[PDB]
């Protein structure tokens, strides 16, 4: 028990870390960001 | 403090009115009652220890997080209270259904809870779900009889439902 | 007020009568189901915390205008005072069925509460709604149907009393209209 | 008299012009108050009867008057337009303290601070403090016995604790406005047979709620609270001091000793000059009137006439570097 | 409209809650006691041309001197007011045997009663002595059962009591 | 009733005299630290549900007989009033910290309060721990030396304003005892 | 007494609140008004013998009528007198531009003064005069500043709007 | 009652929104131009009782027949009430001056005025005369354009402060009618 109290805050927080960079990285594609022709032109901005 | 016969004798007082034949009628329903709520009252005064002990840990086996640092039994002097807690309002049923109304449990248990478990933060779903494990776990023919646990029961969820 | 003894009585007053042998086979029949009737009492007040939120709740998740800005249970002071008027009804429907007859529900609760809720800007049509809820919870409780609870209870009928707690909540929702 | 539905009258604010009955009693004050719950209920005018609601009018209103059957027909004309809906609960304490019933038993009675501490604990439930004397005292100088009375029922003050359909009760509160305000409302109510009626004058409370000083004394306040809060108090042990104080509320002891003016004089072997104490500071009075040949100039020695302790400051003020 | 049933009903609205359990075991007290007053409801139902003419003269046998002139009794109307008047009383005691409590009486027979009788100059001891005749007529196995005289008894001298 | 301001001219009415020059610049210091008061008391007035739940129960544990039957904080009906009145307490020394002086602690909370303790059955011994719990949380939060919660303020010097308002909660401890 | 702290600290106390940040916010602006009322009130108490010799001649000059035998001046003691209350009247001005509100002129200075100039006879409408003229020998640049000037003058009309 | 803030945040909370950066700009004009409205309200304080005597007097030279028997001014007893019941119309006023709306003076002083006056026969077009000398008073004294006083201020424009209270004044006309 103590040993979940000590890192119930430290979870969460990384957690919500990671799912605002999946909203962010959804907004820049409609965005119009990945779509120059400087990241279509790499193998790596091919698969993204 | 609240009773069949403290009701009649202040509804009497009220008016300023001698004991009539209304109120005389009223405590001959005393009477036939005190056979069935009085050994609701002796089985819970002599197993007293085990109901209590069993009830009290349904309350953790459905509220793990009360054990976590900061809540509300985080050690064990903090647990040892809840399960005095529990102890408490066992014993203001047994006074309950001795004196024959929810007079204890009114001015002893349920006045100004409300006032001390938002002060303190104690969760009081977590005391109902204390009380309602042991009105389930009466059994009809096995720990009384049929009308010594309706009496047992009714003051259970008196308690119930001032706490919700 | 008025029980379920003393109504006969006010009819036998209006013409002078004894009140004899003849009406008192009916008044005889309700000390016969006496026991039936107490408890029909205890199954309502028992369950009486869990019969308002969810007749309330199920008012909300019907009409969710109310909840709304501009709405008439929108914030928590107004949630508050809806619960609050919906366990006032609970209870004097109770002291009714304990009695025999509504003259408590029509005198101490329901005189003046039509013209009360026109002038704060209650809806009337959602305050059906929810003794409606109301109704069909008591009407499972006191003949042993419910789905989430039950009591223990001796063997036998009880749909007498629980078509006669169906008229004292069929009261209250013809006065407010 | 007026009409079968009315609130209020008067119309002393305009908004009684347009203001309708409540159609329910108002509800209690929504602090916590741990004495009330050892309290009896409140007698209000749906839930009572006509028998519950003029012996209640009776045990508060009136204090205990002991109205004989012919006696007060006034306030049987008042009650029998409050059974027939012509005016409130609120109303009718109004016609009641208007009445001579109410002026031939505490007015031309009693004296004139001790009219204005019986109308706290008949109409309101509580004891004033001196700023709230001297306003409601002015009244009775200017405006007379009428205007006093209107001033408690059309008060902020009552509309919240009573309203329209509450008969006036003791409302324990929880947080007060001041400490004192709790503990002089105890000690004007006290609980059955006490009745403020050959109790010629207070007298303890009339020296009490006449300085914001001056806390009064604790066991005529442990004395009234309900049982239950003063058990383990009264054996034998603070017992034998409410002995003493019924014996002295009762009889009316003034409290020129004890309580206000306070003076420790001087040992008794210190001055041995006019013998006992009984008759130590004693000189005459003497008053002539010199009117015709009707004198009566009498010289009485008068008693043991004390120190201001108020009128001596002027001393040590009015020559304090000056003369 | 004042029994056990509207007693603690009226109580429990005063203080805002729901039928507790000293409230719904004091209407036990109107089950067990209703096999007696509604017999003895029964009795007087069926007998109250009886007993009023064993009851009525005896204010006249008693008190002779209200069929003298100027008095109370002139004419033939004026006495049969006063076997009107007594029935009156024995119907009120019915209505009291059925709903179990003092209500019938107090509402409609002795509220206001002392403030006609003076004016009207009708002697109240000649009410009464109309009254103690019928309470000493009880005779516990001939006329009804031996427990439902007793509250048949009780009636009778509140009405005395209220009429003292 | 009466602030700092209303103070030095009740002293100066009872000499007759106007309220020169001499008499102000004590007065214009009172208006100089004038913001670090109004974080003085914000600083009480934030987490000050915490401060009378940590001082009742820190009394209940080094006098643990009030708990017992027979006690002043026994029931649930004494322990709601005794965590209500320590916050009357708190509630009026931030009036007096607010204003500057302690006529409205000494005037409308403890004029009185020992005579309603003794009357009523209170410990009074127990309650100035209360107070004295309640007197080491308030100057270790207006100096920033709590070690659970700190806030953030200007640099600067707040020793003063710590060591008057302990002399607010040393005037509760002799009006009671 | 009646100030800005106190009227926000009383307010509190009757809903039972602490003080709030709306209550902290109103003695935010009791900090920025006092440097223009302090200054108002520094220049009045080492300028307050001359300020009431003119101001007191000014009720004479116009009023002249109340030096007559059987006025309010009969003699020189009471004019000696009169240049009293109107000392008494500009050290509760100076009173209240300290406090910052109305609070020493209206519990010392304007409470009971109907009653005691009536029955005296002293006229309200000369002691208007000597404070009408202090009120406009006033040219702000001169005496004071310009927000001092303002302050002075708000509790001077005050005094007057109070005695008429 | 409510402000002139309050009554932006309740117009956000029946769209459910968050008051930001549109009306926000309407409120920061409402703070900079608020010195002007403090002077404006002192203006008002400061001549109340010459205001109040000539207009209820403008009102008697009007129409002279308040003075004759029959007249509703005609006492020494009802000039007195009517000259304290243009004074509690002054007051209102200037708390809705200095609040910023006119919901202080709907709520607690024209609630039921129109219904005292009918029930009382105190006549309707003596009263809007008696109100509207008030409210030219009131322009007079805050543009500085007052023929017999003149008071000192910093230079600039008011004339939307003398264009505010006028449609107060004129809300009182028109519930009066
Ligand atoms: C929201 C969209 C929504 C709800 C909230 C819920 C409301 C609702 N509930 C019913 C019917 C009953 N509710 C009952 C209450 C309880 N059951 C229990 O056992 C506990 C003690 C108590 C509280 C939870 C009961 C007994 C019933 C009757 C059904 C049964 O026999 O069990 C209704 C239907 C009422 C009607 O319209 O006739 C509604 C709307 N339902 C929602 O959809
Ligand atoms: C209908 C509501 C029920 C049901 C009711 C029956 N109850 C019967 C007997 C019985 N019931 C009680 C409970 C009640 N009486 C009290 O005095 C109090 C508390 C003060 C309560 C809550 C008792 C004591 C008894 C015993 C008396 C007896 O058995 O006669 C019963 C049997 C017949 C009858 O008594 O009328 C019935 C049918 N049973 C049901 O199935 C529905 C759900
Ligand atoms: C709530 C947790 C506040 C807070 C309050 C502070 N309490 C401080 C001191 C203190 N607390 C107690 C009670 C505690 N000690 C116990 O032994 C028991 C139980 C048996 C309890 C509940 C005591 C006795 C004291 C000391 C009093 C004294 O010395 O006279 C305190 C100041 C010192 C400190 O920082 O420890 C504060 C600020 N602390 C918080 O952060 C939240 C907001
Ligand atoms: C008190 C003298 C104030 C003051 C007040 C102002 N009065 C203003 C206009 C006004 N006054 C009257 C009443 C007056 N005229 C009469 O004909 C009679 C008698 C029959 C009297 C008593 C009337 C009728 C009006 C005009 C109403 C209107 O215009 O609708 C006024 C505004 C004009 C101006 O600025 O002079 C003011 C300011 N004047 C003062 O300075 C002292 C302080
Ligand atoms: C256990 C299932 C609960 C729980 C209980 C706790 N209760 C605590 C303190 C406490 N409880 C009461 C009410 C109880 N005491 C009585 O004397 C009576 C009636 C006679 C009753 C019903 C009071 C008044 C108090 C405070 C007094 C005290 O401190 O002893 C408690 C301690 C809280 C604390 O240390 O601040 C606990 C932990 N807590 C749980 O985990 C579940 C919810
Ligand atoms: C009786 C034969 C005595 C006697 C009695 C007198 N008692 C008088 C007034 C009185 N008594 C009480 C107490 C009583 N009333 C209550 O309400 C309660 C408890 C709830 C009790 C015990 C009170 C309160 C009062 C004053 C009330 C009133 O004014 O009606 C009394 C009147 C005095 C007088 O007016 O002369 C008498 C004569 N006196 C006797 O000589 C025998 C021994
Ligand atoms: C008798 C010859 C009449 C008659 C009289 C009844 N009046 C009843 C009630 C009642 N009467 C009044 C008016 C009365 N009270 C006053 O204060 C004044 C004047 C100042 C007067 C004239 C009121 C206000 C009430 C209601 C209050 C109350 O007394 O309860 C009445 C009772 C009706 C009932 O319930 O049965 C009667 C019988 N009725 C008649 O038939 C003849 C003509
Ligand atoms: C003037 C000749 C004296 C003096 C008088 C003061 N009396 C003060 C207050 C006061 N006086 C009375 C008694 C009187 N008033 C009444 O209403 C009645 C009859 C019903 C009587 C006999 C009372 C009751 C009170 C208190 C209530 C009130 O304010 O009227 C008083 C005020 C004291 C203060 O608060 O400062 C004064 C100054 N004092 C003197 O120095 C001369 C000798
Ligand atoms: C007979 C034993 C008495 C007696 C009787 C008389 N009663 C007279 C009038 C009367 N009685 C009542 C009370 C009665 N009416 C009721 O409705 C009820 C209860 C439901 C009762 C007990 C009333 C209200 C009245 C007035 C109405 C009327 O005039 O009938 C009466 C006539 C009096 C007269 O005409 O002056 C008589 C003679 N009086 C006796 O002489 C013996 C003692
Ligand atoms: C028991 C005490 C004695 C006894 C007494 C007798 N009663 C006689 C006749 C009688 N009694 C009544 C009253 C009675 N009848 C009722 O209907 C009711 C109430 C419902 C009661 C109390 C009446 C009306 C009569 C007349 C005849 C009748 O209708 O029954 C009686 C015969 C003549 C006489 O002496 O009155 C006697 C001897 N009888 C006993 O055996 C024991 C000793
Ligand atoms: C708790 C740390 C104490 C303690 C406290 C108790 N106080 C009790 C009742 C009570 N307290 C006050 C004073 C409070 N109310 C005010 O209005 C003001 C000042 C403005 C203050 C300081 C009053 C007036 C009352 C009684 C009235 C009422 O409750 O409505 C109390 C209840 C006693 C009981 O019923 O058992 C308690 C327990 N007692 C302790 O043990 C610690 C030391
Ligand atoms: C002592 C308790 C603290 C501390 C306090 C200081 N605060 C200083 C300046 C300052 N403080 C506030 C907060 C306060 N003023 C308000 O008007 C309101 C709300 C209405 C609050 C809550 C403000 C705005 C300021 C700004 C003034 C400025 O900086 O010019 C301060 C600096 C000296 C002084 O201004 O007097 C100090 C020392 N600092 C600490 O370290 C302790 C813990
Ligand atoms: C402003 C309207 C004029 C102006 C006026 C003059 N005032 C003259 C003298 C003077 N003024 C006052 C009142 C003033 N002095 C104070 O100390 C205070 C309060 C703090 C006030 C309001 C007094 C008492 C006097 C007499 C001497 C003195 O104390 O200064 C004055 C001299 C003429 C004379 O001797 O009477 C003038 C011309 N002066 C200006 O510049 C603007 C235009
Ligand atoms: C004068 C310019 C008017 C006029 C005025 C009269 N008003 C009279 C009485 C009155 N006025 C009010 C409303 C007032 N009181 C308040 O408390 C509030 C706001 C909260 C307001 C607006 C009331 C309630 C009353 C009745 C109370 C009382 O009678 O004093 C009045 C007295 C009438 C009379 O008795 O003769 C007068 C003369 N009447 C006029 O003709 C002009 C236009």
């Amino acid at each position: 028990a103590k040993f979940r109290g000590s890192v119930l805050a430290e979870r969460g927080a990384m957690i919500t870390k990671a799912e605002s960079a999946t909203a962010s990285v959804i907004t820049s594609l409609r965005d119009g960001l990945y779509s120059g022709e400087a990241q279509l032109l790499t193998a790596s901005g091919q698969r993204l | 403090m609240k009773s069949v016969i403290t009701t009649v004798v202040s509804a009497a007082d009220a008016a300023g009115r001698f004991p009539s034949n209304s109120d005389l009628e009223s405590i001959q329903g005393n009477i036939q009652r005190s056979a069935a709520r009085l050994e609701a009252a002796e089985k819970l005064a002599g197993n007293h220890e085990a109901v209590v002990k069993e009830a009290g840990d349904a309350c953790f086996a459905k509220y793990a997080y009360l054990k976590n640092p900061g809540e509300a039994g985080e050690n064990q002097e903090k647990i040892n209270k809840c399960y005095r807690d529990v102890d408490h309002y066992m014993r203001l049923v047994n006074y309950c259904l001795v004196v024959g109304g929810t007079g204890p449990l009114d001015e002893w248990g349920i006045a100004g809870a409300r006032e001390v478990y938002r002060t303190l933060n104690l969760p009081t779903s977590a005391y109902v779900a204390s009380i309602a494990y042991t009105r389930d776990r009466l059994c009809v023919p096995r720990d009384m009889s049929a009308q010594a646990g309706v009496e047992f029961s009714a003051y259970l969820d008196y308690l119930i439902n001032a706490l919700s | 007020m008025l029980d379920a003894f003393s109504r006969v009585v006010v009819n036998s007053d209006a013409k002078a009568a004894y009140v004899g042998g003849s009406d008192l086979q009916a008044l005889k029949s309700f000390i016969a189901d006496g026991n039936k009737r107490l408890d029909a009492v205890n199954s309502i007040v028992s369950n009486a915390s869990c019969m308002v939120s969810d007749a309330v709740s199920g008012m909300i998740c019907e009409n969710p205008g109310l909840i709304s800005p501009g709405g008439n249970c929108y914030t928590n002071r107004r949630m508050a005072a809806c619960l609050r008027d919906g366990e006032i009804i609970l209870r004097y429907v109770s002291y009714a069925l304990l009695a025999g007859d509504a003259s408590v529900l029509e005198d101490r609760c329901l005189n003046g509460l039509k013209e009360t809720y026109i002038a704060l800007g209650v809806p009337t049509n959602s305050s059906i709604r929810a003794v409606s809820i109301m109704k069909a919870q008591a009407v499972a409780f006191i003949t042993n149907t419910a789905t989430e609870r039950k009591m223990s209870f001796a063997a036998g009928d009880c749909t007498s009393l629980a078509s006669e707690v169906a008229s004292y909540f069929d009261r209250v929702g013809a006065a407010i209209s | 008299l007026t009409l079968p539905g009315t609130a209020e009258t008067n119309l002393a604010v305009p908004s009684n012009a347009v203001r309708k009955v409540q159609p329910y009693p108002i509800a209690k004050p929504p602090s916590y108050s741990s004495v009330d719950s050892l309290r009896p209920a409140r007698v209000s005018r749906m839930d009572a009867d006509w028998a519950t609601i003029y012996e209640q009018v009776r045990r508060q209103v009136m204090g205990n008057a002991y109205v004989m059957e012919g006696e007060a027909p006034d306030i049987d004309v008042a009650f029998s337009q409050l059974k027939g809906g012509n005016l409130t609960v609120r109303e009718f304490v109004r016609a009641v303290g208007k009445s001579a019933s109410y002026r031939t038993r505490f007015m031309e009675a009693k004296s004139s601070y001790n009219f204005v501490l019986l109308n706290f604990k008949h109409f309101l439930g509580r004891a004033p403090t001196q700023e709230e004397v001297s306003t409601h005292i002015q009244i009775l100088a200017t405006s007379g016995l009428e205007a006093e009375i209107d001033s408690y029922i059309d008060s902020d003050e009552y509309k919240a604790l009573f309203g329209d359909h509450v008969v006036p009760y003791v409302v324990y509160r929880g947080t007060y406005l001041s400490s004192e305000r709790f503990n002089r409302m105890v000690k004007a109510n006290p609980g059955g047979a006490t009745s403020d009626k050959a109790k010629s004058n207070l007298n303890m409370i009339a020296t009490v709620a006449a300085d914001l000083p001056t806390d009064a004394i604790d066991v005529m306040r442990g004395l009234p609270s309900p049982i239950t809060s003063e058990t383990l108090a009264f054996g034998t042990a603070y017992y034998w001091a409410k002995v003493e104080k019924e014996a002295s509320e009762g009889r009316s002891a003034s409290p020129i000793g004890e309580k206000i003016g306070k003076f420790d004089h001087a040992p008794i072997s210190t001055y041995t000059s006019l013998c006992s104490y009984d008759k130590v500071n004693k000189a005459p009075q003497i008053s002539v009137t010199n009117v015709g040949s009707d004198e009566h100039s009498y010289v009485s020695v008068t008693s043991k006439y004390i120190a201001p302790d108020m009128a001596a400051a002027a001393q040590m003020l009015a020559d304090c570097q000056k003369y």
